Order: C-alpha cells, then structure tokens, then sequence
RNA sequence: GCUUGACUGCGAGCGUGACGGCGCGAGCAGGUGCGAAAGCAGGUCAUAGUGAUCCGGUGGUUCUGAAUGGAAGGGCCAUC
RNA sequence: UGAGCCUUGAUGGAAGUGUGGACGCCAGUCUGCAUGGCUUUAAUGUUUGAUGUUCUAACGUUGACCCGUAAUCCGGGUUGCGGACAGUGUCUGGUGGGUAGUUUGACUGGGGCGGUCU
RNA sequence: GUUUAUUAAAAACACAGCACUGUGCAAACACGAAAGUGGACGUAUACGGUGUGACGCCUGCCCGGUGCCGGAAGGUUAAUU
RNA sequence: UUUUGUAUAAUGGGUCAGCGACUUAUAUUCUGUAGCAAGGUUAACCGAAUAGGGGAGCCGAAGGGAAACCGAGUCUUAACUGGGCGUUAAGUUGCAGGGUAUAGACCCGAAACCCGGUGAUCUAGCCAUGGGCAGGUUGAAGGUUGGGUAACACUAACUGGAGGACCGAACCGACUAAUGUUGAAAAAUUAGCGGAUGACUUGUGGCUGGGGGUGAAAGGCCAAUCAAACCGGGAGAUAGCU
RNA sequence: UAAGGUGAUAUGAACCGUUAUAACCGGCGAUUUCCGAAUGGGGAAACCCAGUGUGUUUCGACACACUAUCAUUAACUGAAUCCAUAGGUUAAUGAGGCGAACCGGGGGAACUGAAACAUCUAAGUACCCCGAGGAAAAGAAAUCAACCGAGAUUCCCCCAG
C-alpha cells in the first residue's frame, strides 16, 4: 500500500492455473521503517524492496526530498 | 558491496576500502552512528582531499627539510675546542650539545636529536665527523675540531 | 524351385452412398519377379480385422520465409 | 564439514642407532623429527554451500517507566525480553465439499434394473 | 424445559452427568482484506470442539480399510542454481 | 387450437368497444425493373448541398497450382501422354421484392444467475434499563431444647424456611373436538388443555444483513415472502416448450 | 415601454395611474427567516444549548456578529532530553456540497453463446468508486518504411470481414 518511496501496485490480476482461472490476484509489495538520516535522527517510513533498494544508488535526503515537499 | 570506513574496525579493510565491500551490513550499524561510508563517487574522491594530501610529503614538505645535506656542507670550520690538554688528552665533553650547538656561529639553532654516530665520540680532536641524522628520507654531514687553550 | 507385383506414377468406364466417403477396374508410363513362350503378378478365395478433424512429432524439398541474406515458422510429399 | 582456486608437500649444511603415519603381490620400502664430528592425493591461505554456536544492529514485543496528556488508542524516548528468529511480499510442493462453477448419454412397448450402442 | 409463527409438541432438541480431544495465553477457536474484537479484564479445578444424555450394573474382540498421533533413517519429489 | 383422429366430456373465450404479434439497420445472394456496358460505380469529403465535383477504392472482362510460378492454359508425373480445374457464360450500379447473416429479429411467458442498495416497527438470538406473578399446599438445610455419647454421629419434638416443588387466577403457551373454510378472522371463536419464582414472563431502546445473520435444530425465523429476503439494475437473461 | 393597472383558481372591496417613475419588461443592486456541505456544540432535518464582542439601552435584555475540520504559509509559544523537534495558539488565504450526458482513471460480474461445459464468450459490458474539463484524452518518433521515402495526436471513408 505505501512503499511511499515508489509508487506501490496493490493492482489486480487473474491468477489462471492450467488453462484458466478467472480468480484474482493483488496485495504485494513490503514494510519495515526507521531509517537512520545522517542529518538530526530518523523517522519510521514504511517502504518496501525496490523502494528500499531505491535510498541505495539515490541517498537518504533525496529520497525524501520528495516524500517532504510535494 | 561498496563503502568507505577510514576508522577500520576489524573489517578487512582500513582507511576505507575503496574495493568491494561487505553489502546490506552497513545499511543498518556501519553507516548509522557508526562510520559513514557510501563509496559513490561524490563522497569517494571526497577522501583525497585527506589522504591525498599525506604523500605530497615526499615533494613539498621533504623539501623543507630534505636540503639537510645541501644546506649544511661546505660549513664554517667548526672550532669548537674540547679543552686539549693532559699531556696529550682532553677534558671538554664531545658528545651531544658541542656537536649540535657548533653551529650558532651567526646565530643559527638547532637540537640535538639529528646524529649519527653509533659509538661515542673518542675524546681526540681530529677531523671530527658529525654525519647529521634528521630524517631517514636525508642525511647530511658536519665536521668539528678541537683545539688547545 | 525361383523370388518380392504386399511395386511407383495415372486411369477408359462403372458399381454404392444425403454427404464424408467406399469398392471394381481393362488400359498407359518407369522399372521388376516367375515362365522356353502365350502370359501372370498393383498382396492373401471373396466378403469383418476399423476412427473423420484439430494439435502436434519424424524424414524429404532451395514451394514460402514480414527491410535483405539466412533462420524459426508455414506449405507440399511420406509417415506416427 | 564439503567443494573451487591452486600455495607447500609424495609417485607419474655429512655417514651411522630410533621413533611415528603410508601401504602392502611382502618378504618391504617411503617419509618429518636428536645425538653424532599438471593431475591421484593431504595441510595453511582463502571463495562459496551446509548444519550448529554466540552477538546486536535491522525486525517483534498484547513487559516496565517518561513525555505529548489531569488518554485504556497512537507516536516519540529510555529500559527489559526475544533476534536475523519470528512475521510479511513474490514464487513453489502439499492439503483443501470450507467455497464455487459444472458434468453425471441414448435406445427402451412408461421410466428404472438388465441388455445394446461400431 | 424447547420445537415446525399458519396441518407434526413427539420417542425429536435441550438438560445435569460422562468421555475423547485441542489450547501455555499475543491460548486454541471465531468475526475481520487489515487494524482491531470476542474467547476473558478469564488463564488448564480455565476455555473450545466432538459424541453420549439422570441414576444403577456395565461398556467385550478387531488397527486389516479410512482418518488421526508419533518416527523420519532410506526411496520419490516443487520453486530455485 | 392440437392432433392419426375431436359434437367431443381435450384447449381457449361471459359480452362489447379500443389496443394486441414478421418490424428495423447494415451485409450477402437470387428474382423483377431501370441506367450504362467490357466496362459499371463511387466512399468520406468539398460544395455556387438532393446539383456539380471526388474514382481512395469495390466488382467484372483469366484461369490453374499449396506456392514460386506459368497463363487460355495450368496443375499432376521423370512423362513431352492421359486425367482435374479452366478456355467465343456480360458484367456492374441503383430501386422493389424472396432468403440468409449480426442484431431483442413475429409477439407474450419461466424456474433462475450476477451487480448495487433497503430491511431485525414481525420474528430468532443477545445487550442495557424498568415492570408482573390473586389465592391455597408441602414443607428440605440450618438452629433451640430434652434425650443420649467420654466427645461426636443418632433421635424427638419446636423453630426454620428451600425447591427449574404441588393445586390454581392474572400472565405465557397451544394437546383435543365442534364451528368456521366466498369466515367475525389470510389460523380465530366455544368447551375443555399445559406452565404459572422460573432455562419464567413483559415495556422501552440498542446490536447481528443475505450465501449473510439468528437458530434448546424445524431448513425453523430474518415485516402475511425463505433449500438463500425485499427493491432497483445487467434485462427485451435463455426458453430445440405451450 | 406605457395607458391602463393591483400574478391564478372567482369576483368583489379598498385603491394606484393617463405627460414623463402606476404598472409591465430587461440590466445592476438592497434585502434574503429556519433546515440543508451546514461550518459555535448537539440533534429523531426546518429544533435544543453555550462562549466571547456590539451598540439602542429604565442601561438585567435585545437580537445581532464571530467561534467546524482539514491543507499551505507567517509569527508567536514549546515535551520527555542542551539543543531541535513532536505538540499548542493565532491569523490570511483555500477546500468541503450539489451536478444530465460525454471524458480520464481504480475495481469489475452473470445470465448468454459454444445448440452440454471448465479453455473461450458475453465484456472490460453492467454496475460501484475517484477525478477534471468545456471538452477530456492523446500529441511533436528510441514512429513507420524498405534501400524509395513518409513524417506529432485526433476524427471520417477505404484497405478487409
Ligand atoms: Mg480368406
Ligand atoms: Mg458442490
Ligand atoms: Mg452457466
Ligand atoms: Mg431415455
Ligand atoms: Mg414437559
Ligand atoms: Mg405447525
Ligand atoms: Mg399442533
Ligand atoms: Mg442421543
Ligand atoms: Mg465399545
Ligand atoms: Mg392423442
Ligand atoms: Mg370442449
Ligand atoms: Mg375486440
Ligand atoms: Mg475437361
Ligand atoms: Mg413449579
Ligand atoms: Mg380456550
Ligand atoms: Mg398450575
Ligand atoms: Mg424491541
Ligand atoms: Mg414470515
Ligand atoms: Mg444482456
Ligand atoms: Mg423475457
Ligand atoms: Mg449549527
Ligand atoms: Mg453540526
Ligand atoms: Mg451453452
């Protein structure tokens, strides 16, 4: 549902076995939280793989830069 | 797989390794608290500007106090007596103060902790040889002779 | 006894089916076997011993192959 | 404790007396240790897979205490206990009338039973 | 005592009692996509599910089949590399 | 009307008046008819709008072969024979009609399935807070005292006052018969009947929602509806049947 | 604009007007109770109750006015913990709810057809939810073509059943 960084999915899909089922598929993604910012200290966000993957090539402050303003 | 430590702790790495690392270890204790480390290219040649300034010693600074040698050869004389006397010996001490101090001949100072001279220096008068020890990077050589009075 | 006609390519004209289809067939072309030769042989005396289509598998062929040369894939022939 | 690269080892400073491990076509040699004048294969380095140990630092806490606050919620903090477990996401083998969608032929002296469908 | 309001009041359901079985508490189990709630402001002399149905004398043999409980050495075996 | 067959005692209609079922769109193919002719004809659009312009394109004058390819020939085969399919058949575009196709497809009609809402003012449970039970009976546990025991049990009276206890109104419920059955009444009346201090009964308000609830269990109840409520929608569901 | 005129079901009464502010029509305003996003709090809708300010004031009352919640920013205050934050107050903006269809997007059937039925169909239709406009959406090639070239998206007719 957050995954705040990234977007999220939570997107429906039919899951079909050997031929056809016409049931559906959705909930996925992660969580986990406090992350350490080198400036003052640490708030909780509940990102998810990709979007923790993502405070990796990026940094810690650009990747809120966003979740903050806008 | 890609850090920075510097402050080496008991990882196979000191000064930061600036090759592959250990990965998802730092994310939570290494980095936080502990010893910051992103090896990406900004915060990487960021470690020159203090490491890269320790080796320019062998230029800059060994040149402000490598001319040893140079700046000290074709030296005054040096005639710093040893008080020549008893039928044939000495009474003045030559050993580390006469030898460093034969200098201040203008006015010049220095210490007595750059020479090389392994036994102690007989209590002759000859050609006295002061192979001056500052660094290991440079040496130099100093003469000192005795006379009577 | 000798052999491989249980051949390959076609087929006048017929019989029997709503149809799919099924059956009979002299004769022609290339090459065979048996007979001295006329000639006989296109499986068994005849009539039951069977499964359409699709989806594919195998071999053959320059039929085709999405810019072009190939290729995959498709067709065609044989067959499971 | 496996396995890779491959690093040092056994095949393809100077005599004599002994000790250990090696193996047998066996009657034996190999090989470290005092005094005396490339692959078949082992060990350490390591790379990575296994189980098992312990730790804290992600993570849990329906334990305590401090604030927000004259809240039982929630959040932050301190502390304790648990700990890379648990649990969650993707994938995957089970099980699955809990639920759901359906099928379950025709002929026939009614239908069913029996029998028959070329 | 309860039940088919409107053709069945019963031998049917319930009952107290008995037995098996699960649950160590953030309990099992149930409602719920989740948060959360019930169980219970209880905690194994407790709570749930199943069967039997006061009480009396009792409750025999079978574990082959199916289910469940334990073992898990060996055979077969998913994603994955 | 339906049937082999109906005066049939097989179906439908009390009667009259009004309404009530082969339509429509585009596509395709025949027939008639009209235009033009180896050619016929435009679409959208432009527009000095039913003109005129626009020939993108559709159909026919060539077919054969799976196709490359060849071509009044072409496939077939090694075949240059024969055999299959073709070759001195006029088509094309409107208009009207017959049929077909996609559509609700002549009209009316299911039992049902799915989606979203409305319903616990009936009823089933449960929660909170209030109320009701004339009278009469039996008479447990406990206790007092006498007895009695070393002390108790045990006992006898008196007190005591229990109980899903007894009889019986209110109240609650429904075992039987008669009547009612176009009823007084879409379950009642009359005479009897069971419970009636209890798992009792009742007022008010609240909480559980449909594949869901509640259920001392009958598939019972969830507003005269329940083997899946009511309302609206998908919807003209589908109906080889009448 | 004008001789008539005071809406209608029915006049009638009492009246307004004839020259140019009587009507009547159009524009801009004033007013505009209570409920309703309803917004001071509550509430079985059109009712109940309060705080803080006002002037008229016999100077008790009167009614009036403001006081919802979020978001942005500003200033001031401000915990555990120096700090800083969390939080609090105030204030200026703005939002909130209705709305027929078309439009973008999130979620998404079944009857039905296949003369049964699971793949498949119905159909991304029904429906539900969110959002915006006057249109929305899409949009200036990591497009297509085929060795020639075209040249953003969108809509129409062909290609073709
Ligand atoms: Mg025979
Ligand atoms: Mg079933
Ligand atoms: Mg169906
Ligand atoms: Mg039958
Ligand atoms: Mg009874
Ligand atoms: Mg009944
Ligand atoms: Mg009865
Ligand atoms: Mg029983
Ligand atoms: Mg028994
Ligand atoms: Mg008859
Ligand atoms: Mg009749
Ligand atoms: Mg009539
Ligand atoms: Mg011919
Ligand atoms: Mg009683
Ligand atoms: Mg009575
Ligand atoms: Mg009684
Ligand atoms: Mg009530
Ligand atoms: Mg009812
Ligand atoms: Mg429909
Ligand atoms: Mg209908
Ligand atoms: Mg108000
Ligand atoms: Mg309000
Ligand atoms: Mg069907």
């Amino acid at each position: 549902m957050k995954k705040d960084i990234h977007p999220k999915y939570e997107e429906i899909t039919a899951s079909c076995s050997c031929g056809n089922v016409m049931k559906i598929r959705s909930t996925v993604g992660h969580d986990l939280n406090l992350d350490v910012c080198s400036k003052c200290h640490p708030f909780f966000t509940g990102k998810q793989r990709d979007v923790a993957t993502g405070g990796r090539v990026d940094r810690f402050n650009k990747r809120f830069n966003i979740p903050g303003s806008k | 797989m890609q850090v920075i430590l510097l402050d080496k702790v008991a990882n196979l790495g000191s000064l930061g390794d600036q090759v592959n690392v250990k990965a998802g270890y730092a994310r939570n204790f290494l980095v936080p608290q502990g010893k910051a480390v992103p090896a990406t290219k900004k915060n990487i040649e960021f470690f020159e500007a203090r490491r890269a300034e320790l080796e320019a010693k062998l230029a800059e600074v060994l040149a402000a106090a490598n001319a040893r040698a140079e700046k000290i050869n074709a030296l005054e004389t040096v005639t710093i007596a040893s008080k020549a006397g008893d039928e044939g010996k000495l009474f003045g001490s030559i050993g580390t103060r006469d030898i460093a101090d034969a200098v201040t001949a203008a006015g010049v100072e220095v210490a007595k902790s750059e020479v090389r001279l392994p036994n102690g220096v007989l209590r002759t008068t000859g050609e006295h040889e002061v192979s001056f020890q500052v660094h290991s990077e440079v040496f130099a050589k100093v003469i000192v002779n005795v006379v009577a009075e």
